[PDB]
């Protein structure tokens, strides 16, 4: 029930992209997508459309102390820019 | 004796939080005053009675010193 509901919600046309790369003609890919993928639904039931709420970054630490393992692994980071920000470059 | 050579610790996880992210005085009067009282109730019975006993011996000893300093009724009374 959870898997099928997760599928029915999230796996849909406006939320999806069909990519291709190699020796192939854009017209042909579009014909194949029109012939096979146009069967997908195109909007919602007027709700159930989940949109991303922003996530709170918290400066904090987690220290899984385990001397039995041979080498310590450390990962330190500050809050990132997000996909959109030119600063990324 | 250094960080790294202290002792063998295994399977523990410590979750911490930045001091700028968190509060300095979280639930100070709310949770504290009860905790302070609890700590007072724990110790009081062990700590106080000797100081009470000091106070009793103190006031008594000073009282009895002032009694002995002062006059007495047998000093040449019923003896002209």
């Amino acid at each position: 029930a959870d898997l099928t509901e997760y599928l029915s919600r999230h796996y849909k046309a406006p939320r999806m992209v069909l990519a291709a790369a190699g020796g192939l003609e854009h017209r042909q890919l579009l014909d194949l997508a029109q012939k096979h993928f146009s069967g997908l639904s195109g909007t919602y039931d007027e709700d159930a459309v989940p949109t991303l709420s922003p996530c709170r970054f918290t400066g904090s630490q987690i220290c899984h102390r385990e001397d039995g393992l041979p080498l310590a692994h450390v990962a330190i980071a500050v809050e990132g820019p997000g996909w959109a920000h030119p600063d990324n470059v | 004796r250094q960080f790294g050579h202290l002792t063998r610790v295994r399977h523990v996880i410590t979750y911490s939080l930045s001091p700028f992210e968190q509060r300095a005085f979280p639930h100070y009067f709310s949770k504290g005053i009860p905790n302070v009282l609890r700590r007072t109730r724990a110790c009081i019975l062990r700590v106080a009675p000797p100081f009470v006993a000091f106070y009793l011996v103190y006031t008594w000893g000073t009282q009895e010193f002032e009694k002995s300093k002062r006059k007495n009724p047998a000093a040449y009374e019923n003896d002209r």
